[PDB]
């Protein structure tokens, strides 16, 4: 899925 | 004057293509997320890279990127023209030139 700099997987 | 940073529902890929051609650090746009309906995303150019940030929402309906909360997207954007959107890099928002 798409990643975002401020969202931790 | 309408805001030059709202692009509506454009694909993540199109945002990258458009921003990679900008010449200044901080060039950005806000878009309505396609992967998460109802959510907004912020795409920014820094150096020769393009990064994406998810506009987060809290239990009080406020918008934020990390800690500071705002009542609107407009306020979140303006605040980040002088406060970095990143914790590891110093990225200040600057309007797209076009």
């Amino acid at each position: 899925k798409p990643f975002y700099v401020n969202v931790e997987f | 004057k309408p805001h030059p940073w709202f692009f509506g529902k454009i694909p993540r890929a199109k945002a990258e293509e458009m921003l990679s051609k900008q010449r200044h650090d901080g060039a950005f746009l806000i878009r309505e997320s396609e992967s998460a309906p109802g959510d907004f995303s912020l795409s920014v150019k820094f150096g020769n890279d393009v990064q994406h940030f998810k506009v987060l929402r809290d239990g009080a309906g406020k918008y934020f990127l990390w800690v500071v909360k705002f009542n609107s997207l407009n306020e979140l954007v303006d605040y980040h023209r002088s406060t970095s959107v990143s914790r590891n890099q110093q990225i200040f928002l600057r309007d797209i030139e076009q």
